[PDB]
């Protein structure tokens, strides 16, 4: 699948040390399927593959 | 018979006053601090709301 | 959560404050005085007739 007119916002935040950041992301899919998450540094770790 | 007024009708700040026992009651005076410890459990997340 | 506010004396009058804990939607409280007494500790020195 192929998804465009994405966006990102994040309700809260806190440095918790346990995954205490959220995040939601619109998207706009092409077909139902699977996609795969990976954060782009080091610095965020994203607990969901 | 010479008593005049008493205290509930003298008193500063609106105070009314009581016997049996003695006491002063609803006195318009200072302010009250007040300190509470709220449960996890009252709260609702960002992403709940 | 400890929250930590100071209301003034005056009874019949409510106040309200707002609880901010990040992470959760923020919370409002309602406080309001009923009654407030003073009572005096006393010793009796006479009784006169």
């Amino acid at each position: 699948p192929s998804l465009t007119d994405m966006s990102c916002e994040v309700p809260a935040c806190t440095h918790s040390s346990d995954f205490g950041g959220v995040a939601v992301i619109k998207y706009a899919a092409s077909k139902k399927g699977k996609c795969a998450v990976h954060s782009m540094t080091n610095a965020v770790t994203i607990r969901e593959a | 018979k010479e008593r005049g007024a008493s205290l509930q009708h003298t008193a500063p700040f609106g105070c009314q006053i009581a016997t049996n026992p003695v006491r002063a009651v609803n006195c318009a005076v200072g302010n009250m601090p007040i300190s509470i410890d709220i449960p996890e459990a009252a709260f609702t997340r960002v992403v709940d709301a | 959560y400890e929250h930590v506010t100071v209301i003034p004396n005056t009874v019949g009058v409510p106040y309200k404050t707002l609880v901010n804990r990040p992470g959760y939607s923020p919370m409002v409280l309602e406080m309001e005085l009923l009654s407030v007494t003073l009572e005096p500790t006393l010793s009796l020195d006479y009784i006169t007739c």
